[PDB]
C-alpha cells in the first residue's frame, strides 16, 4: 500500500499534481516490475475545484458552469491510464471516486466522467437512513464488461443468471411491498409473501456486511442461494431448469 | 372492508318467533312444514344475493 496525502489546508496547487504522481508510480510498478495494481482517487470534486482554480489566475475565458473549455481533455488523460497491454504480464485497474453537487445528476463533472469511463454505481439516502451498512443501492447500478468479465471456466458457470435473477426478484418484493402498502395484507397471495419475506431477507442479509466481513465470491453466490431457497423452483424463472435440478435441492 | 373502501353488507337472523301452527284445516302440518322449510333456505340464500 502507498498512500499519497493531500490536506484541505495544503495549498491548491499541488491537488493537481499529485494525480500524476500516483499514476506514474502505479505505471512503473505494473509495467517494469509485473504487477497487478488497483489505484483509487478521491473526492475528484476537489480536483475539479483546483483545475477551475488555475485556469482563472491563467485568466481564460470560463466555460459552462465556470469549468475550463478543455477540462474534458485533462480528466481524459487522467482517467485512462489503465488496462493490459500486451507482451506485459500485469495490469491496472482505476476505482475513482467523486462527489455530487446538490445530488444533481446531470452536474458537468459526472456527465464528463460518464464519456470516459464504464458503468455506475450508487449509494442510497434512504438505505443510510435505515441503518443498512454499506448502503449501495443495487437497481440503478450497471456494468458494460459484466458480459464478459465473468463467464464458465474462469469461475462457476452460475454467477450472471444468479444476478439477473435476484435482480429479478429483489424488483418484484419491493413492488410486491408497494401493494401491500397501498391495499393492505388481506390482499396478498401466498408467492405476495414469499416476496415480502426474500425482500427483507435480502434486504437483512446480502446488503448488510458489517465493516469487517470478508465474503468470497464463492460465498456470496452460497448466500443467494440461501435467500432464493424462500421460493418454490417452479417461481424461479430466470434460472435454467439446467442448474435448478442441480442447485436448487441442497 | 373488501378494499380501502367499505361497501354495506347484511346478515340472516333468526330471531325465532313461534311459527302459526296449521293442525284444522286437514291437519295440513307436514306439507306447510315443508313449504316453510323450502322459503326458509329461499330467505337466507336472498339475503346473500342481496
Amino acid at each position: 500500500v502507498c498512500l499519497f496525502l493531500n490536506l484541505a489546508n495544503d495549498p491548491t496547487i499541488e491537488r493537481i499534481i499529485t494525480p500524476r504522481l500516483a499514476l506514474t508510480t502505479a505505471e512503473f510498478l505494473a509495467y517494469q516490475c509485473e504487477k497487478h495494481v488497483l489505484v483509487i482517487l478521491t473526492d475528484m470534486s476537489s480536483y475539479a475545484e483546483a483545475l477551475r482554480e488555475v485556469s482563472a489566475a491563467r485568466e481564460e475565458v470560463p466555460g459552462r458552469r465556470g469549468f475550463p473549455g478543455y477540462m474534458y481533455t485533462d480528466l481524459a488523460t487522467i482517467y485512462e491510464r489503465a488496462g493490459r497491454v500486451e507482451g506485459r504480464n500485469g495490469s491496472i485497474t482505476q476505482i475513482p471516486i467523486l462527489t455530487m453537487p446538490n445530488d444533481d445528476i446531470t452536474h458537468p463533472i459526472p456527465d464528463l466522467t460518464g464519456y470516459i469511463t464504464e458503468g455506475q454505481i450508487y449509494v442510497d439516502r434512504q438505505l443510510h437512513n435505515r441503518q443498512i451498512y454499506p448502503p449501495i443501492n443495487v437497481l440503478p447500478s450497471l456494468s458494460r464488461l459484466m458480459k464478459s468479465a465473468i463467464g464458465e471456466g474462469m469461475t462457476r458457470k452460475d454467477h450472471a443468471d444468479v444476478s439477473n435473477q435476484l435482480y429479478a426478484c429483489y424488483a418484484i418484493g419491493k413492488d410486491v411491498q408497494a401493494m401491500k402498502a397501498v391495499v393492505g395484507e388481506e390482499a396478498l397471495t401466498s408467492d405476495d409473501l414469499l416476496y415480502l419475506e426474500f425482500l427483507q431477507k435480502f434486504e437483512k442479509n446480502f446488503i448488510t456486511q458489517g465493516p469487517y466481513e470478508n465474503r468470497t465470491v464463492y460465498e456470496t453466490l452460497d448466500i443467494g442461494w440461501q435467500l432464493l431457497r424462500i421460493f418454490p423452483k417452479e417461481m424461479l424463472k430466470r434460472i435454467p431448469q439446467s442448474t435448478l435440478s442441480e442447485f436448487y435441492p441442497r | 372492508n373488501v378494499a380501502g373502501v367499505t361497501l354495506p353488507v347484511f346478515e340472516h337472523y333468526h330471531e325465532g318467533t313461534d311459527s302459526y301452527e296449521l293442525t284444522g284445516l286437514a291437519r295440513g302440518g307436514e306439507q306447510l312444514a315443508k313449504l316453510k322449510r323450502n322459503y326458509a333456505k329461499a330467505v337466507e340464500l336472498l339475503v346473500e344475493l342481496a
